[PDB]
This record gives C-alpha cells, sequence and structure tokens, in this order.
C-alpha cells in the first residue's frame, strides 16, 4: 500500500518517484535501528523519515496524513474511520457534518478545526503519529548510498547548508559549477580524483548539462568511503533522468514552515550586547520569513529572505556595537539600516517599505521590556553577566515560549479573515488531493 | 612589419624566449626584405597570421607583465610592444587602458603630464625620463603609479590651503577637480562634525551658502575648464547645503546623529606614512579607502536621496568583499550610481555590457583582466548572459570574494595562476522581468546584493540642475515639469513606446543646455527643450494632449536649415509638405543633440526618405562630408555582426559593426576628421541584437568587445534605427534612443506620383512625352480610381500607397519601349496609346493581385472613371494598332513524344 501510494506521488511530480532499492533498505534499516505491530510501527516513522525530505511540505503534510490514516484505518475500529473521513471532508469542504463521539485526540483535533485552525489541524497528525524528523544532516549520515542530489525552488538554494554539513563533518567542497565544457572537463578530473583518495564534491545546476548527465553521471553512478557527491537541481526545471534519480539519494530543501521553529534554527546556526542583537536580529528574520508567505496581505509580492541577509545585518550590528562603546546604541540607525539596506533592497514596493519599516520599529525599540510577541517578553541584558549566561538565558526564554494554534495572524499582526482565506485554500487542496489518493 | 620588427627584431634578449618563432621571424624577415627589395627596385601576410599563432601566449606574458593590456586587442597589442622609440602609439591607448585620460603630455624625451577626457591637464611631480633600450611596460608602471602620487600631491596642496582659511574661489582655478573635490568634501564632513559638536548649524548654512552664490556668481566669467570645474563643484555644494538643512531641519540630536550616519563622510589619516592610503572614506559606520586613481573632470551626478541609500547599500555590499547588484526598470539611474560610487571613491569604474555571446571564456578572461588590476567591475546587463554561462562563473565570482576577503595573492581561473589586486570589486546592474531575458541562478544571486531602484526623484534633479545653469526660477519650474511629465503619463493613450522616465527628463535638459543661447535662461527655453524631446515620439490625439496641457501648465528663426532642407528634397525630387517638413524638423532638431535615433512608422511611410534628406541638408548646410553605412541587422548573425572569437586557436574575428568602429576610430587617412558618420540598421529591433549596443547608445559610449576591446564611441558617430514596429523592442533600447514616430504617411499621393514620374525620368522629344505621361495622371481620376481600388479583395495584402512604385514603373518602362514607333503618328493616336498603356499598367499594378471577376471589375471602373482608349480583359498592341488576345494565339500539334 506505501509502495503503491510512492508511486502515485512520483506520478504526481518526476522528483518523486521511488525505486525499490531505496524501499528496501529502509525496510532493512528498520531492524537495523504484540510485535508484529510493533514492526509496522517502526516501518512507518522510518519510512516516513527517510521519504518526507524528498518531498515538498504540501505533499509532506500530504503524506503524513494519509499515512497516519492507512495506519490508524488498519488497527482502529470502524466509527473512529467514518470520523477521520468527515473530518477530512469538512477540512476539503466537500462533506459537512460532526465525527460520532466515542476517544481524546478526536476531541483535540475537533477543537483545532472548529476554531478555524487549518495549518493546526494539517500538522496535527504529524504532531501525534511521527516522532521523528530528518533534515539533511541525518539524511547524509543515515544513508549507505554514495551519491546525493538536492532539489529546490528557484529563488532559493540550499549549497549554504551543505558547506555548514560539510564544516560539521570536518570535510572539503569543490564547489563545480555545470554548464560549459571547461567546468565539465574539471569535474570529470575531480570526480576521478575524489574517487581515488576521497573528498567530497558539489555539483550545482546540474539541470544545465543534461546531455553530460545523461552520459557520463548515469554510466558512473551506475558502475572511498570518505568521498561523497551533491548535485543541485530545480523543481520547476527539465526533467532529470529516472535511471539517475532512482540510484541517488533525493533531499528537497524549503524554508522551516514555523516560526519558533524557524528562530530555534537561527538561534543555533550560531559581549552580551551582540548576543541580543543577534537574538533580536533571528526573531526579526523568522518574523519576517514568516509573514512574506502570505502573498496577497502579507506582502505586495513574494520576496525571499535568505541567509545572506541575516549574514549582513548580523555583521552590521556587531560593526555598529563595536564602534560605539559608549552604550548609547544608536537604535534609530540600526533601525533605518536594517528596514532600508540589509532587508529592504530586494524590496520593491513602498507598502512593502513601510511594513518592513513598521516590523522594525517593533522589534528594534531598544526599549528595557520589549513584547515582541504577544506571548513572550525580553529583557535587555545586565551589566554584570556574561557571554555564557546571556545565551543560556535566551535559550531558556525560547525554551519556553509556546506557540499558539493562532501564530500566523496573532504574531504577525494582521487581520484574521485573509489568514483563513490562506489556510482554507491550502487545507482544501490538501485534502481534496489526499481524498483523490484515498479512495484508490 | 613594423610591429614584428618592435617586437622581435630591434629589442634585444627577446628572441630567446621562443627560439623557434625566433627562427619562422627570421625566415619571414628574409622573404619581406626579399619582397621590399624587388618592390623598390597575399603569402607573406598569410605567413605573418600563420606565425602570429604562436604569438598568443607572448601576448598573454606581455599581458601579464602590465595588466591594463587586458582592455586592448592584439593588434593594439603589437602596436603598442613595438613603439620601441616613437612614443606616440602608446598615448592613443591610454582611453583604452585608464577611461579617463585621453593622451600624455611629452616634452623632448620626457613626460610632463597627461590629459584627461574633458581637457584637464594633471602634472606630474617629477618628469618620468624615457631611455632608448626601455619597453613599454615599466614605464607604463611608474607613470601608473607617479599618476597616483600628483594626485595626492594636488589634494594634500588644496587641503591645506583650505585649512588655511583662504576661500575655495581662489583655488579652483589653480588644481584638478579631484582634489578640490576631496579636499573640499573632507573640510565639509569637519565642519559639520564640529558644528554637530554643538547645537549650531545656522551660521555654516549661511556660510555654504554664501560660498554657492559666490561660485555662481563667478561660473559665467570662467573657461570651460573652469566652467566644468565649477559646475561639479556646484554639484557637491548643493549636496552639502542639502544636507547641512536637513541637518538644521533636524528636532533631536539622536536624529540628526542617524542622519550624519546616513551619510558620506571622507576622513583623512595622519599617522599613516602612506600617501596613497591616507584617505577612507566612511558611511554607516563602514570604511572604504581612496584609491587616488585620475578621475578627471565628469558628469557628476546629483545626490538625490535614492543615490545615498545606493551608495550605503554598495558600501555595505563592498565592505565584505561582496558584489553591487541593481535591478529595476529603464532609466533610473543604476550604472550611473556605480560610477558616481567609484567616482567618488576615487577609481575609474570599468563598465562591461553582459551579452548572450559572452561564454565562460570570455567572462573568465574578463574577471581575470579585471582582478589583476583591481579595476572596478559593472557588469552592466547582466540578465542578457545565458543561464548556464551565469551559473558557470558563479564559481569564479565566489573564488574572487573568497580571495579578496581572506588576502589571497593569487587565485586559478582559466587553467593560469595570476595575481589578485585587493583593490578589485564587482558589481551587476540588471532588469528583471522583461520578455527573452535570462534569470539568475540563486547560487549566484547569493554572492550579490540586490537594490530596487525603481522610482527616482526626477523633481530634485531638475531643480539642482536647472540651479546650475542658473535659472531664476528653479522650484517651481522643475516642480511643473514633473507634474506635467506625470501629467502627460497618465493623460496619453498607453502605448507600448511612451515612456517617461528620468532618461527623458534629463534630454530635456541637455536640449535646454545649449538653447539659453537663443530663447533665454527662463520657461521659454524649457518649453521649447520639452517640445523639441517629447513631441517626435507622440502620435496624433496625444499630440493634442500635449498641446493641452503644455498651454494648462505652462504659460507659453532656423530659415537656413528650413532653406537646406528644400534644397535637398529638390535635389532627391520629394515635396516639402507640411508633414514631411514636419518629421524633417523633428529628425533635426532631436539629433543635434541626441546620437541614437529610432525611426518608427508603417511600410513606406517615408523614414529612409526623412533621414536622407536631413543629412543632405546637414551637409550641404556645415560643409562636411558624411558617411552613410546601412546595416541589415536580422540578415546577419549576430557573430557576423559585432564578431566571434575562433575557439580554434583563441583569436578574434571583427564583426561588421565592430569593423565599421575601429575604421573610423583609427583614422589612419585622416578622412574621419571633420565628418558626420550614420549608421543606419535598416530592420527589425530584435533585443538579443540591439541591447548588446546598450553601453553604446547610453552616456556611457562605449563597446565592450567580447575579447576585452573597448571601442569608445566619438561624438560625430550616430547610429540610426529604422524599423516598421516596436511590438519586441524593451523599454531599455527606448528610452535610450530619441525616438521619431510616423503616425501617418508624409507623402500625398499626387506628391508621390510627381516624385517617382521625375525620378524615372532621370533615370532614362522627351519633353513632349514627359509632358503628355504627366498629364495623363489626372490626379482627379487618380483620386477616385485609388478610392475605388479599396473595395477589392487581395491577396498579399498591400495598401495602395505602395503600388505606385510598380505603375510608374511599369508605365515608363513600357512607354521607352514603345518610343521606337512613336515618330510616324498623329497626337491623337500617341495620346491614346499612351492612356491604355497606362491603363494597363494601372490595373496590372492595383488589381494584379486579384482575381479575374475582380480584374474585370477594376478594369470596367478604370473604364468608366477615365473619348479615351477603352481598355479591355484582352486589349492589347501589336507591331501600333489595337487588338486583342483571341488572333494572338498559334496553332500547336504536339507530337506523340
Ligand atoms: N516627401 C516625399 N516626397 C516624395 N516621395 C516620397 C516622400 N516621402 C516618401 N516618398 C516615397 O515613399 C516611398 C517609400 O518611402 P521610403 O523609401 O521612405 O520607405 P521606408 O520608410 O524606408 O520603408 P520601409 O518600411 O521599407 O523601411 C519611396 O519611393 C519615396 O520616394
Ligand atoms: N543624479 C542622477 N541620478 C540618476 N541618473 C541621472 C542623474 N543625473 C543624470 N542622470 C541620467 O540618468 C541616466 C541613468 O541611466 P541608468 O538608469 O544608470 O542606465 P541603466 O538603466 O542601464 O542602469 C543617465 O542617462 C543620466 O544621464
Ligand atoms: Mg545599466
Amino acid at each position: 500500500k506505501i509502495f503503491s501510494m510512492l508511486e502515485k506521488f512520483g506520478q504526481f511530480h518526476w522528483f518523486y518517484g521511488i525505486s525499490i532499492g531505496q524501499f528496501l533498505s529502509c525496510f532493512k534499516r528498520v531492524f537495523i535501528k504484540t510485535r508484529v505491530d510493533e514492526i509496522l510501527w517502526l516501518l512507518y516513522q522510518e519510512v516516513y523519515c527517510q521519504f518526507s525530505t524528498a518531498l515538498d511540505k504540501k505533499f509532506k503534510m500530504i503524506m503524513a496524513m494519509t499515512m497516519f490514516c492507512l495506519y490508524k484505518f488498519d488497527i482502529e475500529s470502524e466509527q473512529y474511520k467514518e470520523a477521520v473521513l468527515t473530518m477530512i471532508g469538512v477540512l476539503s469542504e466537500s462533506s459537512d457534518g460532526v465525527p460520532k463521539l466515542t476517544n481524546d485526540d478526536l476531541r483535540y483535533l475537533w477543537d483545532y478545526v472548529t476554531t478555524k485552525s487549518y495549518i493546526s489541524a494539517l500538522n496535527w497528525f504529524k504532531n501525534e503519529f511521527f516522532v521523528d524528523e530528518w533534515n539533511i544532516a541525518d539524511v547524509v549520515a543515515n544513508s549507505e548510498n554514495n551519491y546525493f542530489t538536492m532539489a529546490s525552488e528557484r529563488d532559493v538554494d540550499g549549497t549554504f547548508k551543505l558547506i555548514e554539513l560539510a564544516k560539521a563533518s570536518k570535510e572539503s567542497l569543490k564547489i563545480i559549477p555545470l554548464g560549459s565544457i571547461e567546468n565539465l572537463n574539471y569535474a570529470q578530473e575531480e570526480i576521478s580524483k575524489s574517487k581515488i583518495e576521497g573528498g567530497w564534491i558539489l555539483l550545482q545546476n546540474i539541470q544545465m548539462s543534461l546531455s553530460w548527465v545523461k552520459t557520463y553521471l548515469h554510466k558512473h553512478v551506475e558502475e572511498h568511503e570518505k568521498f561523497k557527491m551533491f548535485m543541485t537541481c530545480h523543481l520547476t526545471g527539465d526533467k532529470l533522468p529516472a535511471p539517475l534519480l532512482q540510484r541517488t539519494d533525493r533531499v528537497v530543501y524549503e524554508d522551516i514552515p514555523g516560526i519558533l521553529d524557524t528562530v530555534k534554527d537561527l538561534w543555533g546556526s550560531q559581549g552580551v550586547w551582540s548576543v541580543y542583537c543577534t537574538f533580536l536580529l533571528s526573531w526579526f528574520h523568522a518574523l519576517i520569513t514568516a509573514r512574506t508567505r502570505l502573498v496577497p496581505h502579507g506582502f505586495s509580492k513574494k520576496y525571499y529572505f535568505n541567509d545572506c541577509d541575516f549574514q549582513f545585518a548580523s555583521v552590521y550590528l556587531e560593526n555598529v556595537l563595536a564602534t560605539n562603546s559608549t552604550n548609547n546604541i544608536p537604535w534609530a540607525q540600526v533601525r533605518d539600516h536594517i528596514a532600508t539596506i540589509v532587508y529592504g533592497g530586494k524590496i520593491d514596493e513602498e507598502k512593502d517599505l513601510e511594513v518592513v519599516a513598521k516590523l522594525c520599529a517593533h522589534v528594534f525599540c531598544g526599549s528595557d521590556n520589549l513584547q515582541i510577541v504577544p506571548g513572550v517578553r525580553i529583557p535587555q541584558p545586565l551589566l554584570q553577566q556574561s557571554e555564557e549566561e546571556e545565551r543560556a538565558r535566551l535559550t531558556a526564554i525560547l525554551s519556553n515560549t509556546i506557540e499558539p494554534a493562532d501564530s500566523l495572524s496573532s504574531w504577525l499582526q494582521l487581520p484574521r479573515e485573509s489568514i483563513l482565506d490562506y489556510e482554507r485554500l491550502q487545507a482544501k487542496e490538501v485534502a481534496s488531493s489526499t481524498e483523490q489518493l484515498l479512495q484508490e | 612589419w613594423l610591429d614584428l620588427y618592435g617586437i622581435l627584431g630591434e629589442n634585444l634578449d627577446i628572441q630567446n624566449f621562443l627560439p623557434l618563432e625566433t627562427s619562422k621571424f627570421k625566415s619571414l624577415t628574409s622573404e619581406y626584405k626579399m619582397i621590399t627589395t624587388r618592390a623598390f627596385q597575399k603569402l607573406t601576410i598569410d605567413s605573418l597570421k600563420m606565425i602570429k599563432s604562436s604569438l598568443s601566449t607572448f601576448l598573454e606574458r606581455q599581458r601579464r607583465q602590465f595588466p591594463r593590456f587586458y582592455f586592448l586587442g592584439n593588434d593594439d597589442l603589437l602596436k603598442i610592444i613595438g613603439s620601441g622609440k616613437h612614443h606616440d602609439q602608446v598615448s592613443k591607448f591610454m582611453k583604452k587602458m585608464f577611461g579617463s585620460i585621453e593622451s600624455i603630455i611629452f616634452f623632448e624625451d620626457s613626460i610632463t603630464g597627461v590629459r584627461s577626457v574633458e581637457g584637464e591637464v594633471l602634472n606630474l611631480n617629477e618628469k618620468i625620463e624615457l631611455k632608448d633600450s626601455i619597453q613599454a611596460q615599466e614605464w607604463l608602471n611608474i607613470l601608473d603609479t607617479e599618476i597616483k602620487l600628483s594626485v595626492f600631491t594636488q589634494f594634500r596642496d588644496c587641503l591645506g590651503q583650505l585649512k588655511d582659511g583662504t576661500d575655495i574661489e581662489v583655488v579652483v582655478s589653480k588644481y584638478i577637480f579631484q582634489a578640490i573635490l576631496l579636499s573640499a568634501q573632507v573640510m565639509w564632513t569637519e565642519l559639520v562634525e564640529k558644528c554637530l559638536q554643538t547645537n549650531e548649524f545656522s551660521k555654516y548654512w549661511k556660510e555654504v551658502d554664501m560660498k554657492i552664490k559666490g561660485l555662481l556668481d563667478k561660473l559665467n566669467k570662467s573657461s570651460d575648464n573652469v566652467k566644468k570645474k565649477i559646475e561639479a563643484l556646484l554639484v557637491e555644494y548643493l549636496h552639502f547645503n542639502n544636507v547641512i538643512g536637513q541637518l538644521k531641519n533636524c528636532s533631536t540630536k539622536e536624529e540628526a546623529r542617524l542622519l550624519w550616519a546616513k551619510v558620506q563622510k571622507f576622513y583623512q589619516k595622519n599617522d599613516t606614512l602612506d600617501d596613497l592610503n591616507s584617505v577612507f572614506i566612511s558611511q554607516s559606520g563602514y570604511l572604504l579607502q581612496y584609491k587616488f586613481e585620475y578621475i578627471g573632470i565628469p558628469e557628476r551626478l546629483i545626490y538625490t536621496p535614492l543615490l545615498l541609500v545606493g551608495f550605503a547599500t554598495l558600501t555595505d555590499s563592498l565592505h565584505q568583499k561582496y558584489g553591487g547588484c541593481f535591478f529595476g526598470p529603464a532609466g533610473t539611474g543604476k550604472t550611473e550610481t556605480v560610477k558616481a560610487f567609484g567616482q567618488n571613491l576615487g577609481r575609474v569604474v570599468v563598465v562591461f555590457n553582459c551579452d548572450d555571446s559572452f561564454d565562460y571564456q570570455v567572462l573568465s578572461r574578463l574577471l581575470v583582466g579585471i582582478t589583476q588590476i583591481g579595476a572596478w567591475g559593472c557588469f552592466d546587463e547582466f540578465n542578457r548572459l545565458d543561464e548556464k554561462v551565469l551559473s558557470a562563473v558563479s564559481a569564479n565570482i565566489q573564488q574572487i570574494q573568497n580571495g579578496l576577503q581572506v588576502g589571497k595573492s593569487h587565485i586559478t581561473l582559466l587553467e593560469e595562476e595570476t595575481p589578485l589586486s585587493p583593490h578589485t570589486a564587482v558589481f551587476i546592474t540588471l532588469n528583471p522581468g522583461y520578455n527573452g531575458r535570462s534569470e539568475l541562478p540563486e547560487n549566484l544571486k547569493k554572492s550579490f546584493r540586490e537594490f530596487s531602484m525603481k522610482s527616482p526623484q526626477s523633481g530634485t534633479i531638475a531643480e539642482m540642475i536647472l540651479q546650475i545653469m542658473g535659472f531664476e526660477d528653479s522650484k517651481s519650474l522643475a516642480s511643473k515639469i514633473v507634474h506635467f511629465l506625470e501629467l502627460l503619463s497618465s493623460k496619453c493613450s498607453s502605448m507600448n513606446h511612451y515612456h517617461f522616465g528620468l532618461r527623458t527628463l534629463k534630454g530635456v535638459l541637455r536640449n535646454c543646455s545649449p538653447l539659453v543661447s537663443e530663447f533665454g535662461e527662463g520657461e521659454k527655453t524649457v518649453v521649447e527643450s520639452l517640445k523639441r524631446v517629447i513631441l517626435p515620439s507622440l502620435g496624433d490625439t496625444d499630440e493634442l494632449v500635449f498641446k493641452d496641457e503644455l498651454s494648462k501648465i505652462f504659460d507659453s528663426n532656423s530659415k537656413a536649415i528650413v532653406q537646406c532642407l528644400k534644397d535637398a528634397g529638390q535635389r532627391s525630387g520629394f515635396s516639402m509638405s507640411e508633414e514631411f517638413l514636419k518629421k524633417c524638423m523633428q529628425f533635426y532638431y532631436m539629433q543635434k543633440t541626441q546620437q541614437a535615433l529610432i525611426l518608427v512608422g508603417k511600410a513606406g511611410c517615408g523614414k529612409t526618405a526623412t533621414w536622407k534628406t536631413v543629412i543632405d541638408a546637414m551637409a550641404i548646410f556645415d560643409g562636411h562630408a558624411n558617411v552613410v553605412y546601412v546595416i541589415d541587422t536580422k540578415v546577419l548573425t549576430k557573430e557576423s555582426l559585432y564578431g566571434s572569437m575562433l575557439k580554434a586557436t583563441l583569436e578574434w574575428r571583427d564583426g561588421l559593426f565592430t569593423s565599421i568602429l575601429r575604421r573610423v576610430n583609427d583614422d589612419i587617412t585622416g578622412t574621419f576628421k571633420n565628418s558626420r558618420i550614420w549608421v543606419v540598421f535598416d530592420s527589425d529591433l530584435d533585443p538579443e541584437y540591439v541591447e548588446a549596443m546598450n553601453s553604446v547608445l547610453d552616456d556611457n559610449k562605449i563597446l565592450t568587445l567580447p575579447n576585452g576591446e573597448r571601442l569608445p564611441i566619438p561624438p560625430n558617430f550616430r547610429i540610426l534605427f529604422e524599423t516598421d514596429n516596436l511590438d519586441h523592442t524593451t523599454p531599455a533600447t527606448i528610452t535610450r534612443c530619441g525616438l521619431l514616430w510616423f503616425s501617418t504617411d508624409v507623402c500625398s499621393i499626387s506628391s508621390k506620383i510627381d516624385h517617382l514620374l521625375n525620378k524615372s525620368y532621370e533615370a532614362l522629344e522627351l519633353d513632349k512625352l514627359k509632358d503628355l505621361i504627366s498629364d495623363s495622371f489626372d490626379m482627379a481620376s487618380l483620386t477616385n480610381i485609388f478610392t475605388c481600388s479599396n473595395d477589392l479583395v487581395h491577396i498579399l495584402g498591400v495598401r495602395t500607397f505602395n503600388k505606385l512604385e510598380t505603375a510608374v514603373q511599369l508605365a515608363v518602362h513600357l512607354i521607352s519601349s514603345y518610343r521606337q514607333w512613336f515618330q510616324n503618328l498623329d497626337d491623337k493616336s500617341l495620346k491614346d496609346v499612351i492612356t491604355l498603356l497606362i491603363k494597363r499598367s494601372l490595373l496590372y499594378a492595383l488589381a494584379g493581385d486579384s482575381t479575374g471577376e475582380s480584374q474585370r471589375a477594376f478594369i470596367q471602373t478604370i473604364n468608366t472613371y477615365f473619348d479615351s482608349q477603352e481598355l479591355s480583359d484582352y486589349s492589347t498592341i501589336v507591331i501600333l494598332s489595337f487588338s486583342s488576345f483571341c488572333s494572338e494565339i498559334p496553332s500547336v500539334s504536339l507530337e506523340a513524344h
């Protein structure tokens, strides 16, 4: 059943095709890492963790929801299945009706969906059933394969994540972009060299040398343990070869859809005042990246905010704090620079400039007590503490922060109706896909 | 031969580098000496071109010796290395290798100084002595160092004088512009910092105001060098006055400090013993180092808030050795912002017009050219590169940035290790969201910092520039100009080529600058400039909208040029109508200031006639000779228009346009000294063909070849575009060109008929026949016939205005053929024969592309619209009497086989 689902996803998009070697390797890894039902449960968790990273966010939640549906329909009774069907129906706006009262999880999801929290309802299945997730690092670490390919939408790249992975594993990359004869020749020479004594190689934009990819890369993957190959492709580009794709692990790098998760990621990617300014910058970047995905009302267009903007704003903050030791830090200067220079260069519309200026005014007000989100308040640093204690305090105040189910509107300070429209459209598409998928 | 003898036959210890090439040179020298002796008493050129193949590595090493040779062609490299003792061929390449330096002043085998493009003279601190045995690169290196040292010495002297308390009006007449600029800006930032130490700003505001008034008063009585110097100092001093006024209007101290941190501040170190690195430029906390390269007297940019924010983001990008990226629509000030930033940082920015023909090797060669020099690279129109090339050069750009950040000495690009100068940087300016342009991959876009400049501040630019010419009323006039442009953009028919951004305003200012000599500094001048720039590009109803709005928002001889155009039209046979002469006036007044012009209209509307007769009028008016190089754009491939690099041996083959540009640049025979050169692109305006000329069309006036050559565009070198529609033409091409729109035909039917008859008669007693043919073309019946022709069904639909070619040519040719039997008949018979023949010609010229029934209908209507001899469906003339086709059929008896 899971295998048929996976080839249905492969029918949906050319990047999501699944071979039998990967699935059987996953089945072996299940035993590598009431007994038959427990084996089934570990199978479900391992296959979800492995094949979630090969899909973008909508297909992630689609597969998570239909897989939890399959498992619980096997385990539970018929009334539970009818309740799940009618709750997906009211999620899909196809069948409207209250589910039959019986345990407790269904009540939680009923409270999630009656409060018009569609995103919470979609992600509640990931919250409850699947208790593990895999990033790029976990995929590369837990793979016996020798070759990797990475796919992402245009105007977003995960090359810096692979660079961070290489620095974490104390390896060496060799960025060889594709597109010209000299680059192809140097790629062949480096491939031979790093096959005969090891080392990592990363190939950029492999969908732009498709003839070379179809010949040389196919015949080389077809035929040192400290050697790895990374490839970068686009989801909306040309069709990569199926025999090449099924022999390489596939990872889809997309921005983290959460807010507190983005703050935690940017905080884990790293005097006292530099730590405070880095914390505020990470919060600002997470909030603006959460806001930029609401196309019609969050911004006037679709804007990208990558690690380069965070790096440049952090460098500017360090430069200001080092060159102003009098501790009367010019918050107006920092606000104007970040809202106008670093994060505002990409912005072309004046209303979006106004809203980024308002966001910078909210996050960099320079007050002793700042309520950056309606739940969490951060104090200013004292004059008798150190860097380690400040980092511990800010990590503790991040851990105690709990993201509510209404964080897409209240945290971004936006009207509810646009959030209702966006979440309703997203949930309707996801539930229509899983209703077309689950019945067959 | 001279180049070969210079590189090998004259220099000592230079033949041992390549002994095989030395032997080949000796054999060719013997053969050519024998040939020259035989001539003094083909194969040689082929042998020379063969032995240039081994000279490629020698030239590459020579370019490694002096890195600025990368901006020169191989032929120019041969010329400069072969200049063993002449020492004049080297001076002609100063503009190619430096950009701001035109030639070197020589005085009795010694270097006195260098001269800028604008005529400014920079005198070196010490004269450079040249010996016979020295080759080019050593004394070019020491001249390069001496230019920077001289610029610093002049800056230090001017800054000491300004610290001494003297007025700037006495020092502007003594030093170069860059020294005055840097010293004045250091004094300005020191005085503003001292005023910021207190709460007092009004006294320095008054001081700066009366300094500006004194400079404006002394402007009118100064030489052209002093005129340009004073104008640039007014640009900078108006920036000073705006900043001081903004600081005075500030309510509190903290916002005053923020506003001060938002603006450039040029300081000077007092402890470092290195003279060339004593000046550092501060902005928003960051510090950038001056380079003291010779700049000259450029056309300085008005310091708009958008320009200041762009400078801030460029400084923020270059503090981490990243790239500068500017994205937005056309005519917004991206490349000019980059160039003004470079001129503020004391170095000439080298601009590259990227193209689809720029493959990985070409772009990487330009990268190793500019990183070895240390120059700043403005990759103009970076979208035009292919996506594969954009992906491929990402590694090279990343290596450049990594070497700049980590302070590495060498970088490995194109399989060769070359030194990395630490003063280099990369800038790109691109226009997203246009048809037929590639998209930058994210792995490349993460190496640049983009900054949107969609909306410039045209009001401030107009106000300050009109103040610089010295208009009595500037604020109200600039506000009226900007409001007029906005309401003209809002109240006109929204067709694709109506663009009213910054470029047309700036063209209005360039047209108003030399028009005050005849209209005076006032509102009449600006309304005349507005007419002369904007009216030729508007339609018919939009012309009425323009006139009504001009009368609403603004209150309000050239006989010689009209006489010259009338004479030219009489010689060419055209008719000086109202519309034709209006288009001639529009083209002449628009080309008087604008170099590149696009002529747009229907097929056969009068474009070629217009520009040919205006060129004839200019030639007969000024007396200057004129050459025209009409190039069919889409007939030739891009590799045949600009040139292609032969990948077999990495040589450059000139395209047609580049060959014409090189021929007009070199000027071997001296005949292009006082001539105007028009190059006409009589084809469709393909974006891929004419956006490779983007740096050519705008104020850069330079053609960036793939092989690094930088051919300057002479002022007397104008480009004409002759097309039919602007459906696929991007606004980047439209705004750079003064457009001339042909809404209707410039010629009436009768005038076209008369012109065709006179031209055909000139292309051939004759007087009586010509008079009878002219009288036979009865225009009163002709217009009815032409109006009745519009009701037919036509295959290969052509308007009836352009069928007069066929009719007139057929009639004249058939009359000339029948002229043999025209001396033995009566006048009435001749008139009837000519009338019948012209009726047949008109039938087969107008309805000849119609069916049999339609041709019968048309021959009936041409019979009833003309006593005259009746033309039938099978009427003909036999050897001179009327007959039919029935009696002309020969009997045919075909055999079986
Ligand atoms: N003022 C005029 N007086 C007489 N003849 C004229 C006049 N203007 C145009 N013509 C005639 O119009 C005809 C077509 O015009 P013209 O040669 O200018 O075409 P064009 O603009 O070059 O067309 P295309 O779209 O083919 O480039 C020519 O034969 C020319 O003689
Ligand atoms: N202060 C100024 N700021 C911006 N542009 C100016 C200024 N003064 C004059 N200009 C004019 O604006 C034009 C800028 O062209 P630009 O937009 O840089 O070309 P591109 O679109 O290729 O970047 C130039 O033709 C220049 O004459
Ligand atoms: Mg540009």
